[PDB]
DNA sequence: GGATTTTCGCT
DNA sequence: TTCAATCCACGCACCCATGAAGAGGCGGACAGCGAAAATCC
DNA sequence: CGTAGCTGAGGACCACCAGTACTTTTTTGAATTTTT
DNA sequence: GTACTGGTGGTCCTCAGCTACGTTTTTTGTCGCACTCTTCATGGGTGCGTGGATTGAA
């Protein structure tokens, strides 16, 4: 439980009807998880929610035209994720004080 | 006598020779080398923090880096990484610059301070090199530790001088008979970078003349 | 199951919570502060004047996520409650068990038994670690007399009796509370659990924690489908919202008083973190509040072992399980409610 | 909006409820559309994708006012309240009366009396409106029959009798009902009825109207605090909102069948939108259902007068207000529950 | 370690300021060296620990701080059962027979 | 992993003709009349094998020579057409030791003893493994008799003194082992029946796979030996015919038996290859097929990743490293850290 | 373009190379530039970014011809060989000769005689060229001394004696060297040799030249297969190419000192390009270093004649051809190592 | 004829 | 006369497919309703 | 106000196209508050 | 043939703004009672590092 998975997508938006597909995929993949970078999302999900997300997302895209990769890490991602730049992102285990 | 000056040994070899005692042997007799993560870190810091052709005439002190040193009593060549000249009345003048100062050598490593020898040894050698060039009184030395970002001063005693003289004599002797020695491996000698050729398990194991006849009985 | 989900705190005033798909976004005059996915939240708490989009309230109410509004010093206001989701037989059973003094006094028996057990055993533990600071003897003294009351509470058949005994456990423990502190005694105005709702120093923390627990247990109970802040055990008096916390009275003494005492003893809060108004009310500084909330979440994350089966469980699940078991007893599978006993 | 019943019924969409001093202000796109006091209100019902100013939420929470939020049409979105007031005692009373049978029989006979009154008067007006081609004496005889049945229902004492007289009334109604519609009588009427997947177009469109009234009545109950799944006349059962069905049967008169005849007559609906799949099923065409829902909204906008309160209102508020009186019955302020009754 | 991990790199440089095309080209060239690309502005590569340390050091010395972004993900050793592909952007795999 | 000797990097086989191996920074790119066919990072490779007419830019070979990434060229049937060899490194101690030792015949014998001892032990132990698991098959006693014969011969080989004697005993063992090598066609028809040796044309089957296995093993032993620091063209045994990888042959004399021909026998007995794949020209000896070549290389690179435990060093290491660590265990005996070189005695 | 002693060097950069029939063909952007038979070649040496042609690669590797690919500045890049690799008996012969005094002293004699002859003839030539600014008597006296010393070294048989004679010759040339400079003596004065941390300007310059030349000669050896780290006069130690230092004695003077003195006398550079160090050490500036490298490259294209064979060839091929002759000494028909006796 | 029993489409 | 590295079993630390509980809704088997329509007497 | 569709105006990523280039010292560098 | 620097253009992503709406829900006798959906918890593998018995020497 509580896997921190990574989703990347590259949708061809300039073939026949790309813009609609890109917008729908962006909204769908922002429904689950959080924004990190252009065409790079991370989510904190269980197995069932991830399977549901994959089933929902494999239909909005149109195959043979675009690409979509899903990576998974495990339970102790704090040792794995490392950052150097200037695009900070919250980690959804902090005290979360606003 | 250039050939006499030719037969000098790199100072880092003398630093290594106060260690696993084969790292120097591998690195200066068989001409082999590898790279661990910590070697990469140390090499990067040494490269970044050292650039020649520049000097800082602040007035309070004069710091010069990448200064070649060549000591003849010990037959040691090397490159001192930090030399600090500080205003003094009894110090000797430096060539090419007016005034007189006292010279302090400083070499900066990466890592926590070592409880035993290693570093200190090398530092002492540094002073002797300057003793054979600027011929003065070098009784102080600062080490700049990076993992803690601070300085530690170590006084120099003649016992360390005798120690390093005898050590350099033996280390120079090992070239005459190019015989890499052995020593107990211990558990510390893991993070060695030369382990892929160092082979600790091959040093304290039974002879092959037993194994090759044993499994041959059947 | 339900691994403890997170919780979102909002303090800065004049913000706005808005829905977008399954994400909650914070705005303030069309300035997106941030968006959080709502599939890994358990509750949302707001300070000051913060509003919510009615679509968001509908979404959270449907999907079992509790919205709560607060003001400055945790003065409870405007809980978000949804609708009736079914399992009507369970509500039938619970509504029949009430207004009948036999089952009511059984449940009161178990509740106050748990409370007394926790208080006594915690006091003995504290006198067991470091005996130099306080007098062990007197502490031990209190122990046995509480043990005495234990036998009495088990030989009980009337609710009107137990209330009286409550006072004893409410006057045979306060005399120890003032001696509970170790450090910073002179600075922290420490008059024991002598309390004042309009605030007279120290108890700011008390009230804060009380209200905090009250909300967690209410959400945990409503997830299963019953309401017990004024139910079968507690008095019918309106405005005495404690039975929901009486399910965790067993914990009210443990998980809130212990937290306050650990913060005080571990010298992690300084007296400059509080202030008093002109009239005499006492408030907490914003940085101190952030420190308290960080500590509260970090403590709630720590993981322990439950007595019943030993499956390795977390602290935030302590109220929830106490609700779930209360279901299984009302289904008739067990004999009487097993409370939480540490 | 603010009925004599202490509730607020803001229905116009996009109206920002906000707070000025100690009063509520209804903003209609940035100007002060309305202003109301809060001294005598008890609950607020809000339709439409809107908001509430957090000041209003804070002012309402403390002084025992619940803020219920629903959508434009009606599908209980959420409720905001502090220490809950006026739900625990009401729901416990609901369950207690659900346990016993005498009060349940009394309430069910009240409801059936209301239904028979409604249907009888509907036939009276139907035969008065068009006294040219209609069996006037037959409808008079049916009227006397249902008058006697109304007296008997008012003289009822047990459930079994109730369910029975229900069945009877139902058959009689189907029977007479076939002859009621005026226009398009030769189209696709009914000789048979299904409480299950229907045959004949009229029966299916009655089913659709019943479903819409179902959702409306369910929200009507949910917005006040009562349950859904335990009824008074209908017996309790997991998954069936029995109280919802009881109120459905009470209000199945003017609000459902009159809409049916209006849609059938006036030539506002055609036979091109109705289909058949091997079992009599009337698959509603998408355009047909769009027109149906638009007509339903338009009818909901129509103004009428409450027979009991007398205050002018819309059709869309007829259920909720009616259901709300049920609450005031269970709180001890009412002696009975007349939906449409003389007394 | 010597586990031959499959590390993932995401770089995000900014070309709206003075540090634009030069930085983007240099980062692209210094990241493509140790691995192939799978999608525009992402990289995956099989690496030991020392090469990874050298790569991270080089990139953290190359890009300008407070204006860019760089993320490194370490899947681990048993990676073949974690990478999941859906679309139609094939990538070569270097722990296979690899015949051309 | 404790010793963590190295890591078994992969290997590239290019088969399509008329390509061009170009270099872009650290990447090897396969161009073909300006059309790009692919690119691979060069830190994840060990050797690159080319088939047919594949040219290389001088920058690429110059980059590959200095990091012990070997490059090999083959025409159609794994011939020794051309390799790449780099500069010489400054490790004169090992090279001086090797040349001086090779100048002394007594040390030549003291090394060839261990080489042939390991070889015959490999032969005997594999023969006994084959016999004990296939009960109902061939004379379960001819194999046994050859087994005690080889046990007899080995102790005597251990005690040899001059090179000619050791050559004689090696030949005796070779013939007395081929006598029973001719006996394994367990699960395939007669077209895989061994009937002797033909050197330049693989006129039959079996030879057409043993030749491929031997070439692909020689090109690995040579690379390992030139990586460790030794020179691989002067030998402790064999007649020193000029310009032949003599030391590579010496070091392969031990893993040839258990690492190449065992592999071919496993390939045949599992029926992973069918006789329809091969073909023949007017004379044409026997030439394999492109799908047949692909299957051979896939099975080879798949087996090269099995994890075993090494007998002497006592570590869990992959199969393909064995021709490397052995060489490393060899060039250190030269510094005197052991008593004598332990051959592989799987 | 040029074939010297059965080898083929392609010195002009950017010229592709291929096979036609049984011959080698040079090309430069689809322009036929040269055709050469491959019947009697022994090796191929390239300098450009050519790549050769795979047909020729297979052809030569089949016909026992190895290929060596360098860069245009002489650095070693790769060596394509088949089974032979060529240098096995040669390398064994070197290793066998490296551990005996007689043959090592013979080869050291061959080197030193060439060194002293070149030095003496350069001295006499400079005496002849410039009358006024010269102490003619000192140079003629040293010339007679050096002639006698050469005649003596011709008959040496012990390493120590030859080392002593080399030392004396070095002392003589060094005590003569300073007045060779005829311009800009203000800071360009030679008064000793200090290889490690070089001091006072000109010394450093000299050192740099040696290094480059050594590297060049080093690559030269690797062309033929001589093991660069096992010397003949100089004793072997790890990390130093002893044989390169042995070989580059004969070419040190005429090819490095002449170049440095030409740079100094022609005012090709000024002392402003040398920076200071505190202990007296001297370094070079990047601009000065690049100018030095460019001048070296340009001088490398000067065209002279070969004293021993006569072909007119560039300066840059002198270290290779000599090295080739060295190889032909180790296993061939050479009677004795031919030094670069160049008047 | 007359209990009465079944048949039969609605709560 | 005790010894001094070696394998060898050996345990141990988690993961995972899957098989069995609560909430849930499904059709059937009696409850019913009164006529009617005979069904029979 | 949330949910959809529609344009737009930009900041990122990468594939090409073209034009002036191509040789450097020597020594340095980690280890049980973890190293597969 | 490479490595490095300019420039050009075509193609991906995210915000901004305008336009129209928002949600589409095919029954309900009671009574246990065999079925289905959804969701939480275990007897198999699969390693992955380690003390316990074994003897050839000092
Ligand atoms: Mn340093």
């Amino acid at each position: 439980g509580s896997m921190l998975v990574l989703i990347t997508y590259d949708v061809q938006t300039s073939s026949m009807g790309g813009t609609k597909r890109l917008r729908k995929v962006a909204k769908a993949c922002q429904n689950y998880g959080q924004r990190v970078q252009n065409s790079v999302f991370e989510c904190i999900v269980d197995s069932t929610q991830l399977t549901s997300l994959k089933l929902e997302l494999t239909s909005l895209i149109d195959e043979e035209k675009d690409s979509l990769r899903i990576y998974r890490l495990g339970n102790n991602y704090k040792t794995k994720v490392e950052h150097i730049g200037a695009k900070p992102s919250i980690d959804l285990e902090d005290p979360l004080i606003f | 006598a250039s050939n006499e000056e030719d037969r000098y040994l790199m100072l880092s070899g003398l630093q290594h020779f106060q260690f696993c005692k084969r790292q120097w042997a591998l690195i200066h007799i068989e001409q082999q080398w590898e790279e661990n993560v910590r070697t990469i870190e140390g090499q990067h810091l040494h490269k970044k923090a050292d650039q020649p052709f520049m000097k800082e005439k602040r007035g309070s002190k004069l710091t010069v880096r990448a200064m070649p040193i060549q000591s003849k009593n010990l037959q040691i060549s090397g490159i001192c990484d930090v030399v600090e000249f500080v205003q003094d009345s009894e110090g000797i003048e430096l060539s090419g610059v007016s005034g007189s100062y006292k010279a302090f050598p400083v070499e900066y490593k990466r890592g926590k301070p070592k409880k035993g020898d290693e570093d200190i040894v090398q530092l002492v050698a540094q002073a002797m090199c300057l003793e054979e060039m600027l011929v003065c009184r070098i009784d102080k030395g600062y080490l700049f530790y990076n993992e803690i970002k601070h300085r530690v001063e170590v006084p120099i005693t003649d016992a360390l001088r005798d120690k390093v003289v005898q050590m350099a004599k033996e280390m120079h002797h090992y070239y005459e008979n190019r015989h890499t020695p052995k020593v107990k491996t211990g558990p510390f000698c893991n993070n060695c970078s030369l382990q892929s050729i160092c082979l600790p398990k091959l040093m304290n194991k039974r002879s092959v003349k037993r194994y090759i006849e044993g499994r041959l009985s059947e | 199951m339900k691994k403890l989900l997170n919780t979102l705190y909002v303090t800065q005033p004049d913000t706005y919570l808005s829905l977008d798909g399954d994400n909650v976004v914070l705005l303030k005059e069309q300035e997106k502060l941030g968006r959080l996915p709502l599939h890994n939240l358990e509750a949302i708490v707001g300070f000051g004047y913060t509003g919510a989009s009615p679509a968001l309230m509908g979404y959270c109410a449907e999907r079992n996520i509790s919205i709560t509004f607060l003001t400055k010093n945790g003065r409870f206001l405007a809980r978000v409650v949804g609708e009736s989701r079914g399992n009507v037989v369970l509500r039938k059973t619970q509504y029949r068990i009430s207004e009948n003094d036999q089952e009511s006094t059984k449940i009161a028996r178990n509740f106050i038994t748990g409370k007394v057990y926790n208080s006594k055993w915690m006091l003995e533990r504290m006198t067991r670690e470091h005996p130099l600071r306080v007098n062990v003897e007197q502490f031990k003294a209190t122990s046995q007399l509480l043990s005495v009351m234990m036998q009495e509470i088990r030989n009980c058949d009337s609710l009107e009796s137990l209330r009286g005994w409550e006072g004893q456990a409410a006057i045979n423990y306060n005399k120890v509370f003032d001696q509970m502190i170790l450090q910073q005694k002179e600075e922290f105005a420490f008059h024991g659990r002598s309390r004042r709702p309009p605030k007279d120093n120290v108890n700011a923390m008390l009230s804060f924690a009380y209200t905090l627990l009250a909300n967690d247990v209410a959400a945990a109970l409503e997830t299963v489908g019953l309401d017990a802040y004024v139910g079968f055990m507690h008095q019918d008096r309106p405005g005495r919202a404690s039975l929901a916390l009486d399910l965790m009275e067993e914990l009210r003494g443990l998980y809130a008083d212990r937290f306050v005492l650990s913060l005080i003893n571990r010298k992690e809060m300084t007296a400059d973190g509080f202030y008093k108004k002109e009239n005499g009310a006492v408030l907490m500084t914003d940085e101190a509040r952030k420190t308290f909330l960080k500590a509260w979440q970090t403590k709630k994350q720590e993981k322990i072992t439950h007595p019943y089966l030993g499956e390795k469980m977390s602290w935030g699940l302590v109220p929830y399980v106490q609700a779930l078991l209360l279901a299984r007893f009302l289904r008739g599978d067990l004999d009487e409610y097993p409370p939480f006993l540490w």
